[PDB]
Formats: structure tokens, C-alpha cells, sequence
């Protein structure tokens, strides 16, 4: 299938993957693109994070879905 | 013409032009409750024409759960003429006045117009001749855990910024007459299809660098097509190119046309079927309220709900809303009607505050058009939430016991928080806990830390603040502001001064946190977040972290024993150029930015500091070899700034500052194209100075050269002032001395060590008197100031960057630029700061609630710029098996008093089935089974203090109160398993 990725910058990502691909590959398609350690991406979708040892369809990930990569603040 | 020195922050996130259009629109606020008030806030903060309030209303004491600007007494009074009086205290610059009467054309005046707490009817009325007028329409309201925000900005608005971004820029390293452009070495674009790119210093195809936009193809990371070009050229080579951001119209539908169609923004793709049903729900809170005299439902209230939830199907089938009405939903939005939380204000407000701007700037992405949010998973659930409860009584509280209830309200107020910082988010924070009643109770004690002063760019943000304020402590100020806000706080809010860390560990020590009930972030700096997090994790405390970024911000909940701490994930770090390109080769402003400031801090701040160590430390010299990486230039500096170069007069400073000119960007540059000639080339047989090496020039001194002339100024000023001399101003003066200059010849010497002795320098030592010769002198050693223009700082540096910038033909930068990178600036404003402070308030009473369920918890991501919202159920701490019992590797810990050793290894073997293997505290092994029969027996029958001080030859220190120890062990089956720490708690 194919999904996209918007990042809090605005910027959209769109990525080939399969319903069965690991959120570890996943991260890994993402760092080809934007260049992110798949250690600071932070990958949410419907109100929930993906974490390392899961798959695209344990999250329920169908085609066409869309996820946020967000990050965290340093201002304050 | 704009203000500067306040609205500095927040004009990195705007911008000059963006602010112009400000100054020059008028902003009509209606309604002035919590809501409304926030809004207003927010908009005087940012610097518009002026505010214009309207609300004849009363002051119910309800009012008070929220509209930090209503006093116990003001009950009865106009809201609006009650709070207008304080606003225009905000922001000098921007006027607040007052209206009574609502008329139709008199609208025209406003370039925006907000509204709130107001009927469907009259804001169809409002719109209809707004929209067609081109005004800025924006409606939100506040009711409960449940809020909506509505815009429409005309028709035809057009929009010249839709993300705020920086337009991208990037060096290229070749460019087909196929369009198609190749990055330079393994950078990345980060361009997306769609966008449009302009060129400089592009050889090979010299059209191209005309300035004509072009649409993007991205074939890669690394490269993108912009069509075929041949006829411009064969192949071009090394140039850059721009992103141009291309405006864009947005077409607003009219409130009566939209609320047919409705286009939802979600700001929670969890909840995605919920924006429709609430877009019913508030339309029925519309009805309900002019059957009911404009009254909103009755706290909890069962009949009214049944009553309510008729109308929702009343207008579901005359707005033809074909959908599955949730009853059981839409019913909460009747219960909590009449909901008046503060963090919902805070929220919505800087949310919608930064639409106004929006509207009045044409910059960043406007909300079209429906925003619908709900923070249902606030609502308690260890408290009874009845009718009965949720009843008025007559207080202060009551918009907020409307929906969590009195016996709720009672924790809240018992409730001893520790917030740490007093800065942006810092006063929102304060401002949220005043209204919400925190510590207000008996056992309740708030504790405000900050080591900073209020400075007056501080006043753009933190509110909490008055320009007469400037100079004074921020905890200390913020806690006596507060007490207006509700005396009910009044010696219940202790301040500090101290910086929380390490050295702070005195005041806050164990005893300190053990009475805390949670602990809040409201710091600038990860070091610092990284601190309190560990502590929280030591002390088992819950705490709130956040954070912005211009129009970004982030919210992150750290629950005990459910999920992970703050530092239990990673962030990118600081990125900081190579050492070998600001050093010889660098090819961006930033690069000469970064060098200048280093010039600034080697020439007025290093030195000096070697000076005065060398009229203090006695064994300084000899440490110094010691240690110091480069003993020479400690030895040179105090040779050269105490005897060697030692001024008398400004005159002999304005000498010393034309020396450094030709020492730094003439000598220096001449000494590197010795070392690497202006066309050599590599092993590649390729131009040394290709792509990333721009190749330099020396420059030659012109006292009628604007650069020229404020470097030696700067330069020679700040010379002085290391010295105390007067600086003079006068032109004249400095050409009556520097007309007359006869610079020493130079010539690159060969042998020098360029990247891409014993007894000399023990013998400088001895040319330097002794300390006695001087004592009691000292130098004045230059403390870089970013806010401040009588320092000239920042003027050197420019100046400095911009005479490297010539260099190197690299195109300067004013110093608006120059300060916010060489000041590592953090643009920021007001709405992100609130935004933020509502939604952590929003998780601070789930952790009052004591909410066990981490599904229930959320944790924040926004950036208004573009309307974005999403939040995510935080991660669970990592777990772990030892002996069949699931252990927490974030939060368990083996709590034991200060026992013997014999004790400690028989407990973990007899209660907790461990074999403890080796027992260790810091870097020093106190205990194991492998050691000799003779180490053990004696030390087995010491206590874990006492054995602890003997391995470690060091006694304890009698201001600790815990002790922390580490342990290897065996399960039941013998084999080697992690367990948690230990805490002996002696
Ligand atoms: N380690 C710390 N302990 C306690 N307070 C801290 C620590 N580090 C930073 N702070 C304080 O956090 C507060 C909030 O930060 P904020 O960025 O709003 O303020 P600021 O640094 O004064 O603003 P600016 O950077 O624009 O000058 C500041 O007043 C700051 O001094
Ligand atoms: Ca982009
Ligand atoms: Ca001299
Ligand atoms: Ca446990
Ligand atoms: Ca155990
Ligand atoms: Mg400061
Ligand atoms: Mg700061």
C-alpha cells in the first residue's frame, strides 16, 4: 500500500510499505528521505505513538492512512 | 518604527512586515470572559492597532473560574469596563477602549472581529455583513471540557506564508539541460513537488540565475528537475538556489453557508467521528439557550440533557446532518454546559488569538473552518460526579466544580506543586493554578524556582510582568502578582532564586520533594529538563513537561510507575559546524556569525579572564601547563593585555583596533592562500577551492567603508572598556590617529599548520612581572549581552561577520539577523506559551484524579503556523520479568533501612529470592560472593553507611538522606538476572 507522513514542519511524506512491514522498518524508509534516527522520529497515528517491535497492521494501518512525526520543544 | 527591544522574540516569528500590518488594524474582542479575556491578552501582547472590548454584562462570581482580570468585589460591573482598565496595562503601545452599543456599520473599524459567548441568531446577523464587508470573522467559545473556534476571513483572502517556514536554500553541485539539478555532496533539499526555486551563482547557464521561479520535480533526496533548460545552456555548475514561497487565496464559506458544509479541522485523528456530532451539539446549545432566557443547561442536569438532546435531533434533520447523533456524547456537552475551565480558556484563547493575527497579516495557514476539541478524558471518575455535586455555591470556582465537582475542587486545592521556572509558560502556569484554586487549601503550598530577571523583551510573553518590574527577580514578582489575581494564594506561595541542578540539591533536598505532590517544567533548556526528570524518577513524583518554538509547542505527562520519563527518549542535538570551516572554509553567514562571536569572546573575554587569574591563583601558572590546553596562548594573553599591548588612551586602542583589522580578515586570509594558492588543486586533480571552499581575498583597510570604520569602532570601544578608558564617537578622532597608520609589512611564513618550544614559552613567563608588582589590580572582562546596544557586542560581531562575509563573497547580514544566530536566539511568543499551559493544566487534573489507565493520559503536538493538532497516549515504562514478578525498569527500587551487610544479602535472598552477587555504590565494589573469605567477615557484619565510607576513604557527607546502591544477584534458578537499585534510606 502507500502512506503518508506529515511532519509538524508542514511537510508531507509518502512512503511504499505493507500492511505486515515493522514501525522499525518504517522509521528506516523515513531516515532514507529526511535523514531522522529512527530513534528520534516520533510516529503517531490516531492518537497513538508506534513503538519498535510492532507492525503497521498492529496499529491498524490500512492503505492510504496518514501519520504525524512530531518532536519535542526545547523553548519554554 | 517597531519596536525592537520588546517585540524581539516574537518578531523572529513573525516578522517586520508582518507586524506593520499589525499596528495598523483595529481588533474588536465581544464578550470578556475567561474566554475573551485570554483572547484579548494574547492580541495586546502581540502589537495591533488597538482592542476594542464589548460586554455589558455583569460580573457573576462564576465569572472569577477563569477571567484572571475580575476581582471578589467587581461583582456587578460591566465585565468590559471592569477589564479594559488592566489590558491597556499590557501593552503600552496598544489601546484598549470600551463600547456599549452594537451597531452594524460601525463594524467597518475593525480590520477583525472576535466573538464570543453569543447566540447562533446574533452571530448569523454578525457574519452575514462582515462576510460581505471583508472582515475578519472569528468565533470560539469555551464550554466545559469541550471547546470550538470558527473562522471566515472573506472570500477572496489571500495568504502569502502557509507554513512559516524559512524558504529552503541549498548549494548545488551540477544541473543537466534536462532540469535536472544535483545537490552538492550528499546534502539534502528537502524540497516537495509543488514548489517553486530561484538560483544564484549558477556558471554554465547565466539566465538561470535571472531570479524567475520554477516548479520542482523531486526525483530524489538529493536531487529534483525543473524542466528542461538547454536553452540557457549546455550544463551548469555550483550555484544555490531559493525557494520561493508562492501566496495562495483561501476561500471562506459564510457561517450560514458553512454550517450546511462544514469543514472540519481535526486536532485529533483518534477521535475523527467526533467534530460532526459537536457540531450539532453546540448549534443545540444555541437553541436550548433562547428557550431558556439564554441560559445554559444546569450542571449535570438530567432533564435538561433529555431536553437538550432534542433539539440536537430538531437541527439534525433541518440541517440534513445525515448521521448516528451519540447520545450518550452529545449529552456530556449538556452536563458540562455551563463549564467555564481556565486551561479550556487558555487553549482556545492564544489558539485564536493567533488567528486574529493571522487575519490581520495574511501570514501562516488559517483554521478553515470548524475547529471542535474535547478533552473528555479530563472529566474525573474517582470522585462522584452527580447533579448534587456539580451544583453552585457561590464562589469563585463554581465554572470549574460545574464539571469535576466540589469534592474534587477539595484536592485540587490541598494539592503542593513545585514549578520550576518563571519565564513564558512559567506565568501562564501561575496564572492557570490562581484561577483553578491550586494550593489553595490547607495542605497546599505552591514553590516557584527561577534564577533569572525580568528584562523588558521578557514582557512580551509573561504577562505576569510590568515594565516597572524590570531588574526584579521573576519568581519573586510572578508569586506577588498572583496574590491580586486570588489572595486566596497569599502565604501560600514560596519563591526562590535558586537554579535547580545539582548545587540547588541543598534546598531541595529529599525532605523538600517528599511533600510535593507533583512537579511542573517551565524551563528553556534540555540540560535542565534532563535534570528534574531524573529527580521525579528518583522521588517517585509525577511531572508535567512543555515546550515551544515560535508557533510549535509540546506537552509530554510523566505518570509514576505507568509510563516513561522525559529522558527516556531521544533528541537531536545541537548542531554545530566543523571546527575546520568556521576555522578556514566557510561558505555560510552562519559560519562567519559563529566565527565573529568566537573572535568576540578571544579578544574582550578569554584574555582579560587569563589576567585576572593571574593576579588571584598563586600556582596558576604551573596548573596551567598543566591543564590548559593551549598553555602559550594563556602565556601571550596576559604578556600582551597587561605589558606588550597594555593602552593609555582611547587613541592607542583606536591603534590596537586597525592592527586586529589586518591580523584577521587581511594577514590571515593572505597566510592561507599561501598554504593553499587561489587555483591549486587535489589528488582528484580537482580545484581545491570548489563547491563548500569559497575562495577568499584579503581585504585591504578603508576608513570610509561603513564595515570598515564600525569594526574599529566596535573594536576599539570595547578594547577600552576592558581597561576602562573613554570611548570617544567623534569621526574625527579616529582619522587624526589612523590616516596616520603605518602597518607592520607582512608576509606568509612557511611551515604552518592549516587543517581541512620547551623553553620559549617557559621563557615569555619570565618578561611578565610578578603578581606582587600589581596588587589589587584587575581587568574588566567583556560578558557578551545580546539584549543591549550600548555594549556595541553586537555591533562588532555584525560588523566582524560581515568583513569575513567579504572575504569569502559571502553575502552579509544586518544585525537583526546577526543578533538572533549569534545570540542563539529562541523565537517565541504569547499564544504558543498558552496554548501549551492549558493543555498540560488539562493532564494536571488527570493526575489529580489519579487516573491509572495510561490510555487516558495525552501528550501534545502543535504548531499553529499551519493549524496543526495531534496528541498520543504516552509510552508505557519498560517492564521486566525477574522471578515471575513483572518489575518496572523505570520506577521500582528496593526501599532498606541503613542495615548491615549480613542483613542486606539475607533480605534479597529470603524476601525477594535473590542471591545477591556483588553489591556496588558508584564506581567503588563494597560487596561479592567471589571476593576472599577474609574481605567478608569483615566487612559482613558493618552497616551499608559504614562500609560504604571505609571501601570509599571518603566519610559520608551529613546533608544526605538517601544513599543509592547497585546489585548483580541470581534468580531461584541461579542464573544471572537485572534487578532494580537500591535506596538505603539511612
Ligand atoms: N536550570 C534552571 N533552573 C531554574 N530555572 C531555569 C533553569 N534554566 C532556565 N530557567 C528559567 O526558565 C525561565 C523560562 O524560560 P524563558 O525562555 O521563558 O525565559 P528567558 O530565558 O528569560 O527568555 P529569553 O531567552 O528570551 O531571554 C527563565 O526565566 C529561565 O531563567
Ligand atoms: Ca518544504
Ligand atoms: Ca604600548
Ligand atoms: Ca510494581
Ligand atoms: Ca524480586
Ligand atoms: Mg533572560
Ligand atoms: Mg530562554
Amino acid at each position: 500500500m502507500q502512506i503518508f507522513v506529515k511532519t509538524l514542519t508542514g511537510k508531507t511524506i509518502t512512503l511504499e510499505v505493507e500492511s505486515s512491514d515493522t514501525i522499525d522498518n518504517v522509521k528506516s524508509k523515513i531516515q532514507d528521505k529526511e535523514g531522522i534516527p529512527p530513534d528520534q522520529q516520533r510516529l503517531i497515528f490516531a492518537g497513538k505513538q508506534l513503538e519498535d517491535g510492532r507492525t503497521l497492521s498492529d496499529y491498524n494501518i490500512q492503505k492510504e492512512s496518514t501519520l504525524h512525526l512530531v518532536l519535542r520543544l526545547r523553548g519554554g | 518604527t517597531i519596536d525592537e527591544g520588546l517585540y524581539s522574540r516574537q518578531l523572529y516569528v513573525l516578522g517586520h512586515e508582518a507586524m506593520k500590518q499589525m499596528s495598523q488594524s483595529n481588533v474588536l474582542i465581544i464578550g470578556c470572559k475567561g474566554l475573551g479575556v485570554e483572547i484579548a491578552k494574547n492580541v495586546c501582547l502581540a502589537g495591533v492597532k488597538s482592542v476594542t472590548l464589548y460586554d455589558p454584562q455583569p460580573t457573576r462570581i462564576e465569572d472569577l473560574s477563569s477571567q484572571y482580570f475580575l476581582t471578589e468585589d467587581d461583582i456587578g460591573v460591566p465585565r468590559a469596563k471592569v477589564t479594559v482598565s488592566k489590558l491597556a496595562e499590557l501593552n503600552q503601545y496598544v489601546p484598549v477602549s470600551v463600547v456599549d452599543e452594537l451597531s452594524t456599520e460601525y463594524l467597518k473599524n475593525f480590520k477583525c472581529v472576535v466573538v464570543t459567548e453569543t447566540s447562533l441568531t446574533k452571530q448569523l446577523e454578525i457574519n452575514d455583513f462582515t462576510h460581505k464587508n471583508h472582515i475578519a470573522y472569528i468565533a470560539a467559545d469555551s464550554r466545559g471540557l469541550f471547546g470550538s473556534i470558527f473562522c471566515d476571513f472573506g472570500e477572496n483572502f489571500i495568504c502569502t506564508d502557509t507554513d512559516g517556514n524559512e524558504p529552503l536554500t541549498g548549494m548545488i553541485a551540477s544541473i543537466t539541460d534536462d532540469g535536472v539539478v544535483t545537490m552538492l555532496e550528499e546534502t539534502r533539499h528537502g524540497l516537495e513537488n509543488g514548489d517553486f526555486v530561484k538560483f544564484t551563482e549558477v556558471k554554465g547557464m547565466p539566465g538561470l540565475n535571472d531570479g524567475t521561479p520554477r516548479k520542482v520535480e523531486v526525483k530524489g533526496p538529493y536531487t529534483f528537475s525543473i524542466g528542461s533548460v538547454k536553452d540557457l545552456g549546455s550544463a551548469g555548475y555550483n550555484g544555490v538556489f531559493t525557494q520561493v514561497k508562492v501566496p495562495t487565496k483561501i476561500s471562506f464559506k459564510s457561517l450560514r453557508e458553512s454550517l450546511k458544509d462544514p469543514e472540519y479541522v481535526y486536532p485529533d485523528f483518534g477521535k475523527m467521528m467526533r467534530p460532526p456530532q459537536y457540531h450539532i451539539a453546540f448549534q443545540a446549545l444555541s437553541a436550548f439557550a433562547d428557550a431558556h432566557e439564554g441560559s445554559l443547561p444546569r450542571p449535570r442536569n438530567d432533564i435538561d440533557a433529555a431536553e437538550f438532546f432534542e433539539f440536537c435531533k430538531k437541527i439534525a434533520s433541518t440541517l440534513q446532518f445525515d448521521v448516528e447523533l451519540d447520545e450518550k456524547l452529545i449529552k456530556e456537552i449538556s452536563y458540562q454546559a455551563r463549564g467555564d475551565l481556565v486551561a479550556m480558556s487558555a487553549f482556545l484563547g492564544g489558539a485564536v488569538a493567533q488567528e486574529v493575527l493571522k487575519a490581520t497579516t495574511s501570514k501562516f495557514y488559517p483554521l478553515k473552518q470548524y475547529f471542535y476539541f474535547d478533552s473528555l478524558e479530563s472529566l474525573p471518575s474517582s470522585v462522584t460526579i452527580s447533579e448534587e455535586t456539580c451544583k453552585p455555591r457561590g464562589c469563585r470556582y463554581d465554572g470549574q466544580i460545574a464539571v469535576f465537582g466540589s469534592e474534587f475542587q477539595e484536592k485540587i486545592a490541598s494539592l503542593s506543586t513545585f514549578l520550576v521556572g518563571a519565564g513564558a509558560i512559567g506565568c501562564e502556569m501561575l496564572k492557570n493554578w490562581a484561577m483553578m484554586g491550586v494550593a489553595t487549601g490547607e495542605s497546599g503550598h505552591i514553590s516557584v524556582t527561577d534564577m533569572d530577571s525580568i528584562e523588558k523583551s521578557n514582557l512580551n510573553r509573561q504577562f505576569l510582568f510590568r515594565p516597572r518590574d524590570v531588574g526584579k527577580l521573576k519568581s519573586e514578582c510572578a508569586s506577588t502578582a498572583v496574590s491580586i489575581m486570588n489572595p486566596s494564594l497569599t502565604g501560600k506561595i514560596t519563591s526562590y532564586q535558586e537554579r535547580v541542578g545539582p548545587e540547588s540539591e541543598g534546598i531541595f533536598g529529599d525532605e523538600f520533594f517528599e511533600k510535593l505532590s507533583l512537579v511542573t517544567n517551565a524551563l528553556d533548556n534540555v540540560e535542565a529538563r534532563m535534570y528534574v526528570d531524573r529527580r521525579c524518577v528518583f522521588f517517585e513524583k509525577p511531572l508535567l513537561e512543555s515546550g515551544t518554538l515560535g508557533t510549535k509547542g509540546n506537552t509530554q505527562v510523566v505518570v509514576p510507575h505507568l509510563t516513561e520519563s522525559y529522558g527516556s527518549s531521544q533528541d537531536p542535538p545541537e548542531k554545530s559546524f566543523p571546527i575546520c570551516t568556521l576555522k578556514n572554509f566557510p561558505n555560510r553567514i552562519e559560519h562567519t556569525i559563529a566565527w565573529a562571536r568566537d573572535l568576540f569572546e578571544g579578544l574582550f573575554k578569554q584574555p582579560i579572564d587569563n589576567v585576572n587569574m593571574y593576579l588571584s591563583s598563586p600556582n596558576f601558572l604551573e596548573t596551567s601547563l598543566k591543564t590548559s590546553s593551549n598553555p602559550r596562548e594563556v602565556l601571550e594573553n596576559i604578556r600582551d593585555y597587561l605589558v606588550t599591548e597594555k593602552p593609555l588612551s582611547f587613541e592607542e586602542c583606536i591603534m590596537w583596533a586597525r592592527l586586529q583589522f589586518d591580523k584577521f580578515f587581511n594577514n590571515n586570509i593572505q597566510q592561507l592562500l599561501f598554504n593553499f594558492p587561489k587555483d591549486s588543486v587535489t589528488s582528484t586533480g580537482q580545484p581545491f577551492w570548489s563547491g563548500p571552499k569559497r575562495a577568499p581575498t584579503p581585504l585591504s583597510f578603508d576608513i570610509h567603508n561603513r564595515e570598515h570604520f564600525d569594526f574599529i569602532v566596535a573594536a576599539a570601544s570595547l578594547y577600552a572598556f576592558n581597561y576602562g578608558l573613554k570611548s570617544e564617537t567623534d569621526p574625527a578622532i579616529y582619522e587624526r590617529v589612523l590616516a596616520g597608520y603605518n602597518p607592520p609589512p607582512f608576509a606568509p611564513k612557511s611551515g604552518i599548520k592549516i587543517q581541512v618550544d620547551k623553553q620559549e614559552l617557559k621563557s615569555i613567563a619570565d618578561s611578565l612581572p610578578p603578581p606582587s608588582s600589581l596588587v589589587g589590580f584587575r581587568l574588566t572582562p567583556a560578558e557578551f549581552e545580546k539584549d543591549d546596544d550600548s555594549n556595541h557586542h553586537i555591533d562588532f560581531i555584525t560588523a566582524a561577520s560581515n568583513l569575513r562575509a567579504m572575504n569569502y563573497d559571502i553575502t552579509p547580514a544586518d544585525r537583526f539577523k546577526t543578533k538572533f544566530v549569534a545570540g542563539k536566539i529562541v523565537p517565541a511568543m504569547c499564544t504558543s506559551t498558552a496554548v501549551v499551559s492549558g493543555l498540560v493544566c488539562l493532564e494536571l487534573v488527570k493526575l489529580v484524579d489519579g487516573k491509572k489507565k495510561i490510555e487516558e493520559y495525552k501528550n501534545g503536538f502543535f504548531n499553529l503556523a499551519i493549524g496543526l493538532f495531534t496528541f498520543s497516549d504516552p509510552i508505557a515504562s519498560p517492564k521486566m520479568k525477574v522471578n515471575g514478578k513483572e518489575i518496572d525498569k523505570i520506577w521500582d527500587r528496593y526501599n532498606l533501612p541503613d542495615c548491615t551487610l549480613q542483613e542486606l544479602i539475607d533480605y534479597f535472598q529470603k524476601e525477594e529470592g535473590l542471591e545477591v552477587t556483588m553489591l556496588s555504590s558508584g564506581v567503588s565494589l563494597l560487596y561479592a560472593n567471589f571476593q576472599p573469605p577474609k574481605k567478608l567477615a569483615e566487612r559482613l557484619p558493618l552497616k551499608i553507611s559504614e562500609l560504604v565510607e571505609q571501601i570509599t576513604k571518603k566519610k559520608l557527607e551529613p546533608f544526605r538522606k538517601h544513599l543509592v546502591l547497585e546489585i548483580c544477584c541470581d534468580d531461584a534458578n541461579g542464573e544471572d538476572v537485572e534487578v532494580p537499585f537500591i535506596c538505603i534510606k539511612l
